[PDB]
């Protein structure tokens, strides 16, 4: 007659001595019926490693509703019994999250958030794969959106790229009212489509105009300058100094360099004339937008600081003077129509280095379909200048950052098919996979990998461009597949697709730092060194970085030797000057000491941030990538 | 605790080389001896804390005790030439003796001591890297050792057993004092730093931090029949 005593005893030594699936089936067949130490022994234990092997089981097996009442009764009972963070990391694996968290979160914020949201993120985007943690992101933008601490869901608008987050943020943000901070992080957090969105919803009400006001390139600004001016206070010896030792026309450009980083005093910038006129052309560039690199602000003191080299007898002058004026600001626009006009000349003209500085900064101010059929002529010219469409490929390629699952239009489209048309100048096949890639990112599931692995597979140039498309194409999720089949093809013949495609690993694994020291300096390969070297970045800089670069710094090929002063002064900004001494212990050439000045004057996933320095990865050609090369915007 | 005049004289003191070179270079000091450290207390943690500040950014070398040279034939200062090539070699870093009680725990002594004192004043080499030597006892030393080798600055570390035990002990029972400042007759940095540092990881055992005088005089007992 009391079956339930028979099956409960049974179940009960089955899983008193050992089983793996016998357990539960009492309890299913039992329909379990009728704060104690009993009840949260066989609910707490037994109904964890139960439920844990029932639930792992039937999740693997099949792919009902007994396993949802029977999960719901766990979840039930651990919101009674309240232990966290091993009870919910045990039923992620079994949307019913979604109801497991909006079900559960009514008391516990700080618990839950903190604890839940802390080690389940980690482990969500270290193990758990995509399609759950797009879960993670929906259902807390629903506990998040009815919960207190905004910035965690203003990084849910940050993975996201949604507008109607930073819409429902701002009015939720804006009903309870620091303020130039939230718009600082809040602009520096936002990426080009979803300013470009939220600048036309807000641009068409936004009810009050001010966060329209914020949410433009004045109030980031702002706080920054007058701060950067009181509260700081930097000595004049860096600038006389560092500013007396140039000479040989290449530190003078280390010194443009000096002059072109700022972030107080502009005694450096103002230091008499012909500065610009006994430097080279290259240097003209810099040293031209060297002012624009000094002035991200005073749009009306920029505009007649800038004015002088506008219209000059020199090309590189008004050039680099456009240039600047694409530096200077991201929000004016109103320099565009003197450059756009003359841009079409189609053979030799000032207006194709006006196309230069002004496509390149226009791209800095920068789905914008104007200035892309005003840049139809541009790609479909095919100058003999390489920064032609590497400024092009890169302009279109940060404006398209971010898309919706990327795109497969004619504008990527038109620059494959005049990509294959001649296959000439293969800097030109190295540089229009930066544009490529570039707008493949912000994707989560397109399959815009395989196509190029379909259309794009041909000799290794376009090789090398489907693996460079495979590098922007696995930005980072639990695909531990292409960490065995990195592992597989890291040892190809090819001499660069192991320099870019292992390059990858510190975009790949930029999080988990704990994984990225690996034996690539074991190696005997020159250009796998370099992989690590790269590999390094740009972090707070461990003393295992340093640790690294202590075999790293001492090499003797000039590429290595260049390359490694800028990561060691990127990934630490007493360190800062005595490995600058080590320098000089080593080297007391020209490249070595031009970079070793660059790092003595700028020594002391934001696609922003991560973006301009692919570009840097081929600083081994000609000087003329070195007047592109100094006006970066990496650097904040 | 209570010794910040001393640890930050000290800390200028020794921070003067690979930092503020604006003036290090300029001015021309390049003092190539070094100070030379002391205490009654000693423990080498108290000499080591004093001395620890050139581990923040720089490269650390240590040699504690005579030991490696009385366990072997009398090789002599050959290995101490072997410290002064690799220390030129290796410059950038900070010469480091502690625990120098050869005769604490013999002619021979007084003679590679002896080489080791004309040889560490630097006849044949200009500053290059700087020497920090430290004992327990000042009266140990030979009379030798005072005008080639003490000729900076020396330390006058005293040992109240009365004020310092007490200041450190009113940090424990701040968070009966007769007892532990006359039954303790050394203290140092790695008391008060273990003690604690366990004392935090208790605290986060048993999720309490009260701390009866019966534990405290057990947990004291464990120290004390330790040794």
């Amino acid at each position: 007659l009391y079956r339930p005593a028979l099956e409960e005893l049974r179940r009960q030594i089955r899983s008193s001595t050992t089983s793996m699936t016998s357990v539960p089936k009492p309890l299913k067949f039992l329909r379990p019926h009728y704060n104690k130490r009993f009840a949260a022994d066989i609910i707490s234990v037994l109904a964890m490693t139960m439920s844990g092997e029932r639930e792992c089981l039937k999740y693997r097996l099949v792919g009902a509703g007994e396993v949802a009442k029977e999960w719901q009764e766990l979840d039930d009972a651990e919101k009674v019994q309240r232990e966290p963070l091993l009870t919910l990391v045990k039923e992620i694996v079994p949307l019913l999250m979604e109801i497991e968290q909006v079900d559960m979160l009514e008391k516990d914020i700080d618990e839950n958030a903190y604890a839940k949201v802390c080690l389940y993120l980690t482990s969500c985007v270290n193990y758990v794969p995509e399609p759950e943690n797009s879960a993670l992101l929906r259902c807390a933008l629903g506990v998040f959106r009815k919960f207190s601490r905004f910035p965690e869901a203003l990084r849910l608008a940050l993975m996201l790229n949604d507008m109607e987050l930073v819409e429902d943020i701002f009015t939720s943000c804006k009903d309870v009212v620091m303020l130039g901070r939230h718009g600082v992080f809040l602009e520096l957090s936002e990426d080009v489509e979803e300013y470009e969105d939220l600048t036309e919803i807000m641009s068409n009400v936004q009810l009050n105009s001010n966060f329209l006001a914020l949410a433009r390139e004045l109030d980031i600004m702002e706080p920054k300058v007058p701060d950067d001016i009181y509260k700081t206070h930097l000595e004049n010896n860096r600038f006389g100094g560092s500013g007396s030792q140039v000479d040989s026309a290449r530190m003078n450009l280390a010194s443009s360099f000096v002059n072109g980083f700022v972030n107080q005093d502009k005694l450096l910038t103002d230091d008499g004339n012909k500065w610009l006129y006994k430097n080279k052309d290259h240097g003209m560039l810099s040293a031209a937008a060297s002012l624009g690199m000094i002035l991200l602000w005073d749009v009306d003191g920029g505009l007649t600081q800038i004015d002088k080299y506008l219209y000059s007898s020199e090309d590189y002058i008004k050039s680099g003077a456009l240039l600047a004026c694409g530096i200077v600001n991201s929000g004016v626009r109103n320099e565009c129509d003197p450059a756009l006009a003359l841009l079409s000349d189609y053979v030799l003209h000032n207006s194709n280095t006006m196309r230069l500085g002004s496509i390149f900064g226009l791209g800095l101010a920068y789905n914008r379909e104007d200035v892309l059929t005003l840049l139809l002529p541009v790609m479909g010219d095919s100058k003999s200048s390489m920064e032609v469409a590497g400024v092009t490929a890169l302009a279109c390629g940060m404006i398209a950052v971010g898309s919706c699952n990327g795109d497969v239009t004619s504008t990527i489209l038109q620059t494959i098919m005049e990509k294959s048309e001649t296959e000439l100048k293969d800097t030109y096949a190295r540089w229009l996979p930066l544009g490529l890639g570039l707008n493949h990112l912000g994707k989560g599931e397109a399959i815009e990998a395989i196509l190029a692995a379909l259309e794009v597979v041909s000799e290794p140039f376009r090789s090398f461009a489907n693996t460079l498309v495979d590098v922007c194409a696995y930005a980072g999720s639990g695909n531990v597949l292409k960490v065995q089949q990195l592992l597989h093809i890291c040892s190809e013949h090819f001499d660069s697709k192991e320099k870019e495609e292992d390059k990858d690993k510190k975009e790949k694994k930029d999080k988990d730092k704990k994984e990225a020291p690996a034996d690539m300096g074991a190696h005997q390969g020159v250009a796998v060194l370099g992989i690590a070297l790269i590999a390094m970045g740009e972090e707070i800089g461990a003393e295992m970085a340093l640790r690294t670069f202590g075999h790293l710094l001492r090499y003797g090929e000039p590429t290595l030797r260049r390359a490694v002063p800028l990561a060691l002064a990127l990934i630490s900004v007493s360190h800062d000057a005595d490995p600058e001494v080590s320098y000089n212990s080593i080297f007391a050439a020209r490249l070595a000491a031009m970079l070793r000045q660059l790092a003595q004057y700028h020594a002391k996933k934001g696609t922003l941030t991560l973006c301009p320095y692919h570009s840097d990865r081929q600083l081994m050609s000609q000087v003329a990538v070195a007047g592109l090369l100094t006006v970066l915007v990496s650097f904040l | 605790g209570g010794l910040d005049n001393q640890i930050q004289e000290i800390k200028e003191s020794v921070e003067l080389p690979l930092t503020h070179p604006e003036y290090y270079e300029e001015m021309g000091i390049k003092p190539p001896k070094g100070v030379i450290l002391y205490g009654p207390p000693g423990t080498g943690k108290t000499l080591l804390a004093k001395a620890v500040a050139n581990q923040t950014s720089a490269t650390f070398l240590r040699v504690v005790g005579s030991e490696l040279i009385q366990k072997y034939l009398g090789d002599g200062p050959k290995l101490v030439r072997e410290l002064f090539r690799v220390a030129e070699e290796h410059a950038p870093s900070i010469v480091f003796i502690d625990e120098i009680d050869a005769i604490g725990t013999e002619r021979e002594i007084q003679r590679t001591m002896l080489e080791l004192l004309n040889q560490l004043d630097g006849f044949d080499s200009r500053g290059d890297v700087k020497v920090i030597m430290a004992t327990n006892r000042i009266e140990t030393l030979d009379p030798a050792l005072i005008r080639p080798g003490r000729i900076d600055r020396k330390i006058e570390f005293p040992l109240p057993d009365e004020k310092t035990k007490k200041r450190i002990f009113q940090i424990h029972t701040s968070r009966t004092l007769d007892d532990l400042i006359m039954a303790k007759d050394d203290l140092s940095g790695a008391d008060i730093k273990a003690i604690c540092t366990e004392a935090g990881l208790m605290a986060l055992r048993e999720r309490r931090m009260k701390v009866t005088n019966e534990d405290f005089k057990k947990s004291k007992e464990n120290v004390l029949y330790k040794k």
